[PDB]
């Protein structure tokens, strides 16, 4: 078998799906060659490491083997490395085209130690003339003032539900899938904006079930049911909340935790209901997961969740 | 000026006739001294008190001490130091510099002090401000080294000190000076400085409007010495810091002006006293107290003040940001005076 | 001499229980040689260790000392053992090995953000000449990559009937008697977790095997797990919601005091009684839960005793109004 | 080789000391020194020459970064036509390799700086050495022995060195304390920052709205090298500052709208939505909607509830909001809780007190506070460990009650008695240790009705000479 | 691009060997008169300067000048395997972003291609102009080198002093002190024993210990260094070489 992520990886990068702004940022580099440092931040799974990998392959064409240095969580990142062997990467001579550059791709950057980001600061600054940097990190907090004042910011904001359904259907389209727009959607809701999961949930339902369709991803997520989830946090009196939280979610080995942020993702997607009774459920199971997460986690606080957003919605 | 009038000595005490001779009765065991846990509002004069203590156990020489810095390496790679200012008999730790490290420091310097073998005393500033985890290290150094470490610990309102703490000290307490007593004090320092008085009713003033304060008395008469050419006249206006007069007029704000319009003001203020090395709850606590004082407002409404300043002192202990709960209290305020 | 936590241990995929549903799944994998990158996870004493242990020993036999390296919960866990031992132990290949090699992670929740990324980086580049497995009690805490890279597997806490079958056997194999009501009060106790009740039951024999036949009633079993008897909880009830306040505080006190009973516990119990009460109105049973869930809260921080059981008893009393 | 392939960073770099744009006093302080020190080591560096500045061997650099420090010192050491021996974090600068390299170093000559021109009498410190020590707080777990060593460095030494760093009051900085001088660069202003991107952008022929310009210099805090940076990105107009620069403004813009919570508008735009709005930047868009949520005209008021109930409302959200970015803060494993602070601190105020903006969007400026607070803290702590050996206080009880006295018996004789009481106010400055730079922050410490910024100017300036002349010639400790 | 062979391989490695100490980067110019190369010390206190015409190779063919500058780390590695009895053999191509060097036995089939990567350095190419240096004199290098082994073994210094047809060489340490003199003189029977002096004014330097111990590596190279010293120019170290030189610029002390 194959994975589906890492068959249908884009290589190009029009391929790219997502933000509309930075791709066609990168895309202009690209045509150019003049690229500077840059820290690419943002979510997991949204399209950070494949943009940076293929804008160095389509902006170095033949010479992406010997003119792109990659260091990820696994390859040791010290002193010594920073200090011996990025510095000899740099300096090595290389006849390019008039624009491009030498590229040193530093995957995770949020791993690398502050001390060990200290001397990347004059290796980078001194042979910008034939050398660029590209980090790539989730948060951009924990990148050195120095470096990060250094290289230029770009933000890559979640994926919206549209562009993951484009890709959705491009891929079943070429692998010939039976599917529901009532899956798609249920693909959506699991997702959240990874495409990476998303991906991997349709290929799992599909390989499992044939089928695509609602029951199919909700037995195949282990996640609790939106359904009755929704009817738990809709019903009219209180016990019968009580009850469905009792019998059917607390019985069957749930973590609380999931329960929670079960309850937050559907009661967001609560296209019914008034939005600010929304956002008053949404503050309630907030403040009951910030309990949970404290240490305590009895059924007597979800208890208490339920009573007090059936309080909110009479 | 008040450091020049500082008792040095038991016998050089002139107030709280009650506690100078318990604690005459306590110095008869040198060999055996059990831990000391002083608590008392502030400016009660409790350093003095153990500074006394110590004076009369060990020399007169304990009040030349020197200041001495000391820096060590955590389990991280992080290297961090203190000031400690130390004498031949004893030395001060105030763990109020260093953040969230008091547990290894005080574990690590106490663990040091406690290996030079006649013992030695800790004097322990601040000992409200002390993380759990580092006063659990402290009750085990007690556990452990208890002939060379007889603890002294001085604090304020001592809530947040575990009850595994308490058993082990003795509970000492020192109670305001009354404003009598506040008034002697002031007399002696006025005759040992011939400043011209016209009457004695400028003492029990200082006294009534010092809030049983007594540094803060004795530093309010030099202030106000300094501004009637050491001729104090029966008019005087009492001289209060500047930051007590920019909190009363912000309060004189709120209670005229009752919008957001005033509210922007509000917190431009907020900045302006924050940013000026002001904590946090010493201006809600005064701010609080001087809408109270206020006499336009009926009972409803200074109930509702008390219970939005309670709230909002428990999430300015639990928070990080103390602009923002400072705000939304003010707010709340407006709200319910509006 | 061993404890029976150590003994009973599993050997074989016959002998765990209540488990059919990945048993027969994980045997399909063995015999289509197929086994993917595995996620094992669940509330604790449910069987993963034994159940991954016996499928190792299954399928490697005696290679078992040489092909499977089974690694905890922060051995020195910085991103520098990621980096070699794991990274050896995979990328290395053995002088007469056929197939692939098996790194077993137990309590492999514990992992920092950059040390799961490390991971996830090394699964995905040697998967083709080793498989792994990952065992987790809280599948939240994972970075959402490395559990879309594996396929999961959810321990469901042992019902009732593998339970019973469990400690029938242990008993025919021990000198032990067991009342009928025992079982019933330890399965209600034990909430599900198979290493507790093996625990448990050499606890309460060393304890009561005085004469070599004492019958292990409900007291020993409720001190052993210092749990409370339903019936002090249905008393305490009653004479808080018929009684005055000086005497409920009072039975509360001595019922609380001498059984040593927590709070927790105690709160626990009165809403697992109250569930199931026929209310006439509505508003008590929201009051109840509100004010219950803040006293728990509350208590969760070690405030003063006394002032918690004055207000639990205050709520209680207050809500039953209407 | 190239003049378009360099970066604008490294292409628009100042070549003059008329260029640096920001700090000038600093920068005149250091070459005054610098140019002086022959004379500082002929007299053994004893005689502290008019502004004490002779004595001291090495000058130390600090302050934020991106300000000029690493560019001011190069071109300041080459303007005097000295030899640049550089050595930095890149380098692995521990005790025994230092000891090796660099201290058999420190008395000799260049053989560069004397084969590159010593015929014509342009200057004669055309061959001696100036060791730029750069990044010195860079010195990481790697370099053992290198902090000491370099304070060794400090004296003994016969070249001149120049130490930079980011961070002066770093506890692993202290063996610098009183062995070398150290000047501060300061953030620069905005005009001196406008006028050189001004410069720059008709030099690559292309223009932009000065609010923009403004906006910019706001938005990266003061450094020049981000903001020049970020320029450079104009050439990959409205997109562009509206996208990728000015990000945080054009969210408070989207999120403070009126038309979105309401029933028409939210079925367009949904809540999930307005969650990725806000993590489209989770570092800036609780500050931004804190600092301006109480100056919109509001639209979605309830039926009975005025607007000051609303900003009340939001305000204790925000207080929510705010404790629980400390909870997430206090572990990063529960970025879990990340979505739930979306909706306390970003979504709910804004929902609460959404409608039409009444001015202009004003940048945050609590970080701005937050750093002041850090700087006068850090002002009251040395006070404090100056002075504590005879108050018999805390370190905040100063301020609270002593600092109002003090300020009143070091200054308010000079309003009274002239010139003459210098020798009573320095007996007072002798009893409690303090200086001239601690007279300075006593006096600075004080807002409301005793500001004393407008009146330390109104004293003659010869009394401040008669006073620090007759500082110098007495010592308390 | 270029084509040099050299006769024996063990010449090349000697060379690199004898300053690979003292520079990290060097820069080797190729023209057609031979191979030209110049570098500063880390520090900036040693030069080092190299010429090797193309008498020393056995065929060598440029096609247009070229700089190819390597690093000498990745050089002694690569040299230090070869046996001595081979033909190397330096190659490089249009535009060179590596080197190649053949290692070719003479009888046998055995050829070893090695490939290295030329690294980047800014030509800080500075032009040496000859001076009129008042004291010139050459002696033995191992007499050379073995007088600093000795002496740097006290201080971190040594004086050198040229007075009245005298040599003199101080250190004085906190261990102790010590002094050396050489009077010049030649021997018909061994002319590798002479120590000659050719003095204009007495002059008298101070260098550090660390650099000379760095630069009498050179003495396996050759036999009779020369040592040209100036009142207050950098010092001039020579070894002569059977097709050109090395030469060592160092820089002197203060007082
Ligand atoms: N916009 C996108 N279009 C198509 N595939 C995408 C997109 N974003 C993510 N993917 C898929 O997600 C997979 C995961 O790779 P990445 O997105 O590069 O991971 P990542 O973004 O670096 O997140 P990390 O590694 O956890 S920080 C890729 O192999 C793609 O198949
Ligand atoms: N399904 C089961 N069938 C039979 N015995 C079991 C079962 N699960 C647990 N046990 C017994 O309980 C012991 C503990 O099992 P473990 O596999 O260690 O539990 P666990 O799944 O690893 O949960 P942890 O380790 O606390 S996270 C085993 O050695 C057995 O004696
Ligand atoms: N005053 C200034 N005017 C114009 N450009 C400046 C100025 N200061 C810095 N720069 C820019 O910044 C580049 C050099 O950065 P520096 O500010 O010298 O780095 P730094 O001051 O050492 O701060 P670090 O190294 O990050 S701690 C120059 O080439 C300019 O592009
Ligand atoms: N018995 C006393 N007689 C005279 N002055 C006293 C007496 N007790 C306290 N004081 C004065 O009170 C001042 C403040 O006391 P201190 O111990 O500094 O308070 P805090 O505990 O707040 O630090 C001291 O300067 C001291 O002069
Ligand atoms: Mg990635
Ligand atoms: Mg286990
Ligand atoms: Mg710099």
């Amino acid at each position: 078998q194959l994975p589906w992520v890492e068959k249908y990886r884009p290589q190009v990068l029009s391929d790219i799906v997502g933000n509309k702004e930075t791709i066609d940022r990168l895309q202009q580099i690209a045509k150019d060659g003049n690229m500077p440092h840059m820290i690419i931040s943002g979510m997991p799974g949204i399209g950070k490491t494949t943009s940076v990998h293929c804008l160095a392959h389509e902006l170095l064409g033949r010479s992406y083997a010997d003119g792109v240095l990659e260091l990820n969580a696994s390859d040791d990142r010290g002193i010594d490395v920073v200090r011996n062997q990025i510095k000899h990467f740099a300096q090595k001579k290389l006849h390019l085209p008039p624009g491009k550059h030498k590229i040193v791709i530093l995957d995770e950057a949020d791993s690398m130690t502050a001390g060990a980001q200290q001397a990347l600061r004059r290796t980078m600054e001194l042979y910008s003339n034939s050398t660029r940097f590209a980090f790539a990190c989730n948060q951009s907090n924990k990148i050195i003032e120095p470096l990060q004042s250094r290289c230029a910011i770009l933000r890559y904001s979640k994926l919206s539900d549209e562009d993951v359904l484009k890709r959705l259907l491009q891929i079943i389209k070429l692998e010939d899938v039976k599917y529901t727009n009532d899956g798609l959607e249920a693909i959506i809701f699991t997702a959240e904006g990874d495409m990476r999961q998303a991906i991997n949930n349709l290929q799992s339902t599909v390989a499992g079930h044939g089928l695509v369709n609602a029951d199919n991803v909700f037995k195949i997520v282990d996640s609790p049911h939106p359904l009755i989830v929704k009817k738990m946090l809709l019903a009219s009196n209180l016990e019968d909340s009580i009850q469905i939280l009792r019998t059917d979610l607390w019985k069957k080995g749930y973590s609380s935790i999931d329960i929670v942020t079960t309850s937050f993702r559907v009661t967001k997607n609560l296209a019914q209901v008034k939005e600010s009774v929304r956002l008053e459920m949404i503050k309630e199971i907030g403040l009951t997961h910030m309990r949970i997460l404290e240490g305590v986690g009895t059924y007597l606080q979800l208890a208490s969740m339920l009573a007090k957003i059936h309080k909110l919605n009479n | 000026w008040v450091d020049k009038y500082r008792p040095k000595s038991l016998n050089a005490l002139s107030h709280n006739e009650e506690l100078t001779n318990f604690l005459k009765s306590l110095s008869d065991q040198p060999r055996d001294l059990p831990h000391l846990l002083l608590y008392g509002p502030n400016g009660t004069g409790k350093k003095t008190r153990c500074m006394a203590l110590l004076e009369s156990i060990f020399g007169p020489g304990v009040y030349r001490l020197k200041i001495d810095v000391r820096q060590f390496v955590t389990a991280s790679n992080r290297k961090l130091e203190l000031n400690v200012v130390s004498s031949p008999y004893h030395l001060e730790i105030t763990p109020s510099d260093m953040g969230n490290n008091d547990r290894i420091v005080i574990q690590e310097l106490l663990k040091e002090v406690a290996q030079m073998e006649r013992y030695k005393c800790v004097i322990i500033n601040e000992a409200n401000s002390l993380t759990k985890d580092a006063q659990a290290a402290l009750r085990r150094t007690m556990e452990k080294y208890s002939k060379n470490i007889r603890l002294i610990m001085v604090c304020d309102s001592m809530s947040p000190i575990i009850a595994p703490i308490k058993s082990r000290c003795l509970l000492i307490r020192c109670p305001a000076p009354s404003d009598s007593e506040i008034s002697t004090i002031l007399s002696d320092v006025v005759t040992n400085e011939r400043i011209q008085l016209e009457t004695k009713d400028i003492l029990k003033r200082i006294a009534q409007a010092s809030n049983g304060n007594l540094r803060v008395s004795l530093l309010m008469l030099e202030s106000m010495a300094l501004n009637n050419e050491l001729a104090l006249k029966s008019s005087s206006p009492i001289i209060k810091p500047d930051w007590i007069i920019v909190i009363h007029k912000l309060t004189r704000k709120i209670v005229k002006e009752r919008s957001v319009n005033s509210l922007i003001e509000c917190r431009a203020v907020l900045y302006d006293l924050l940013a000026h090395c002001i904590p946090a709850n010493i201006i809600l606590k005064e701010l609080t107290f001087s809408l109270l004082d206020v006499e336009t407002l009926n009972t409803t409404n200074k109930s509702s003040i008390i219970e939005y300043s309670s709230v909002f002192d428990e999430r300015l202990s639990l928070g990080n940001k103390a602009i923002f709960h400072l705000e939304g209290f003010i707010a709340k305020v407006m709200c319910c005076l509006d | 001499n061993l404890p029976w936590v150590e003994k009973y241990r599993p050997e074989t995929l016959d002998e765990v229980y209540g488990q059919n549903e990945v048993i027969t799944t994980v045997r399909k994998f063995v015999d289509e040689g197929k086994l993917p990158h595995l996620l094992f996870y669940g509330p604790p004493g449910t069987g993963k260790t034994s159940t991954i242990v016996a499928l190792a020993r299954e399928i490697y036999g005696k290679n078992y000392s040489n092909m499977v390296l089974e690694l905890n919960a922060s051995d020195d866990r910085g991103i520098d053992v990621v980096r070699n031992q794991i990274k050896d132990f995979a990328s290395t290949r053995q002088i007469f090995s056929k197939g692939f090699k098996l790194i077993i992670l137990d309590e492999a929740d514990a992992m920092t953000n950059a040390a799961q990324n490390a991971l996830r980086r090394v699964i995905e580049r040697y998967t083709k000449n080793t498989r792994f497995c990952v065992l987790a009690n809280y599948a939240h805490k994972l970075t959402p990559a490395l559990l879309s890279r594996c396929t999961r597997f959810r321990f469901q806490p042992l019902p009732q009937e593998a339970i019973e079958r469990r400690i029938a056997n242990v008993l025919v194999h021990e000198k032990l008697k067991l009342s009928p009501n025992a079982e019933k009060a330890l399965i209600e106790l034990s909430n599900g977790d198979m290493r507790r009740v093996l625990n448990v039951l050499q606890s309460c024999k060393a304890t009561l095997d005085n004469p070599d036949e004492d019958e292990i009633s409900d007291d020993v079993i409720y001190e052993c797990c210092g749990a409370p008897r339903p019936s002090d909880l249905k008393a305490v009830l009653k004479s808080i919601l018929e009684d005055d306040w000086g005497t409920a505080h009072y039975t509360l006190n001595k019922v609380r005091s001498a059984k040593g009973l927590a709070l927790i516990d105690l709160i626990e119990g009165i809403v697992k009684i109250l569930e199931d009460y026929e209310l006439q109105n509505e508003e008590t049973r929201v009051h109840l839960l509100t004010k219950l869930a803040d006293i728990e809260y509350s208590i969760s921080k070690g405030g003063n005793d006394q002032i918690q059981g004055s207000a639990v008893i205050g709520a209680i009393k207050a809500s039953f109004e209407n | 080789v190239r003049e378009e392939d360099k970066l604008w960073t490294v292409k628009y770099a100042p070549t003059n000391l008329q260029q640096v744009c920001g700090n000038k006093g600093s920068v005149m302080k250091l070459k005054n020194w610098l140019a002086n020190w022959e004379n500082s080591k002929k007299n053994s560096f004893k005689h502290a020459g008019k502004d004490g500045s002779g004595v001291f061997r090495a000058a130390m650099l600090y302050g934020p970064p991106g300000i000029g420090k690493t560019t001011a010192a190069h071109l300041v050491a080459q303007e005097l036509g000295y030899d640049i021996l550089e050595q930095n974090a890149s380098d692995v600068r521990s005790k025994t390799l230092l000891n090796a390299g660099v201290k058999n170093a420190l008395d000799n000559m260049s053989v560069v700086g004397y084969f590159k021109h010593n015929e014509e009498a342009q200057n004669l410190n055309g061959k001696h050495f100036v060791i730029i020590m750069d990044e010195v707080d860079g010195m990481s777990g790697g370099d053992r022995g290198g902090v000491g060593q370099l304070a060794q460095f400090c004296r003994k030494t016969s070249t001149p060195l120049i130490l930079i760093c980011n961070e002066r009051n770093l506890p692993k900085m202290r063996p610098f304390d009183r062995v070398c001088l150290d000047i501060q660069f300061r953030r620069p202003d905005a005009n001196s920052i406008k006028s050189r991107l001004m410069t720059i952008a008709i030099r690559e022929k292309f223009k932009l709205d000065p609010n923009v310009i403004d906006r910019l210099i706001q938005t990266t805090r003061g450094d020049i090298r981000q903001v020049i940076n970020l320029l450079s990105t104009i050439s990959t107009s409205k997109a562009w500052e509206k996208n990728i620069a000015l990000k945080p403004f054009d969210i408070a813009h989207k999120m403070l709208d009126g038309q979105i919570y309401s029933d028409i508008g939210s079925r367009n735009f949904t809540l999930n939505d307005k969650i990725a709005l806000y993590f489209d930047d989770f570092d800036f868009t609780p500050l931004m909607i804190q600092e301006n949520y109480l100056s919109t005209r509001p639209s979605v008021l309830k039926p009975g509830q005025s607007h000051l109930e609303a900003v009340a409302e939001a305000a204790n959200c925000i207080s929510l909001g705010d404790i629980v970015e400390k909870k997430i803060r206090s572990s990063e494993q529960l970025w879990s809780l990340l979505p739930l602070h979306a909706v306390l601190s970003s979504v709910y105020p804004a929902s609460k007190v959404a409608g039409h903006m009444a001015g202009r969007i004003n940048f945050t400026a609590w970080l701005g506070q937050n750093s002041k607070s850090a700087k006068y803290y850090r002002l009251l702590q040395e006070i404090h460990y100056h002075t504590r050996l005879g108050t018999s206080t805390d370190k905040i009880g100063l301020r609270l009650d002593y600092l109002p006295t003090f300020r009143k018996r070091l200054l308010d004789p000079f309003l009274k008695q002239g010139a003459d009481a210098i020798s009573s106010v320095i007996e007072v400055m002798d009893d409690y240790y303090l200086t001239k730079e601690d007279w300075d922050s006593i006096m600075e410490f004080f807002v409301g009705p005793d500001v004393t910024t407008a009146i330390i100017k109104k004293i003659p300036a010869t009394v401040k000479s008669g006073f620090t002349r007759k500082y110098n010639s007495m010592t308390h400790p | 691009m270029l084509e040099a062979k050299f006769e024996e391989a063990s010449l090349f490695k000697r060379i690199i060997d004898g300053f690979k100490d003292c520079v990290q980067l060097v820069n080797f110019q190729c023209k057609e008169d031979g191979i030209i190369a110049q570098a500063v010390d880390d520090s900036r206190v040693l030069l080092v300067s190299l010429e090797i015409g193309v008498e020393a190779f056995q065929e060598y063919r440029c096609d247009h000048p070229v700089t190819l500058g390597m690093d000498l780390t990745s050089l002694s590695k690569i040299l230090r395997c070869g046996n001595n009895t081979d033909t190397l053999t330096l190659i490089a191509d249009n535009t060179p972003d590596s080197i190649i060097l053949l290692f070719e036995d003479t009888k046998k089939d055995r050829i070893a291609e090695y490939s290295l990567k030329l690294m980047d350095i800014d030509a800080d190419f500075l032009k040496i102009e000859e001076l009129q240096y008042d004291s010139t004199l050459s002696l033995p290098s191992s007499e050379f080198s073995k007088i600093v082994r000795d002496l740097s073994q006290l201080s971190d210094s040594i004086n050198i002093m040229i007075t009245k047809e005298t040599i003199k060489f101080v250190a004085d340490g906190d261990i102790g002190s010590g002094s050396v003199i050489i009077k010049p003189f030649v021997d018909m029977e061994h002319p590798e024993t002479s120590i000659k002096l050719e003095m204009d004014q007495p002059v008298d330097l101070t260098f550090g210990a660390k650099y000379l111990l760095d630069i009498i590596k050179g003495s396996s190279l050759s036999d009779r260094v020369g040592i040209r010293l100036s009142s207050e120019a950098p010092a001039l170290f020579q070894f002569d070489l059977k097709s050109g030189f090395l030469q060592f610029f160092l820089a002197p002390k203060f007082n």
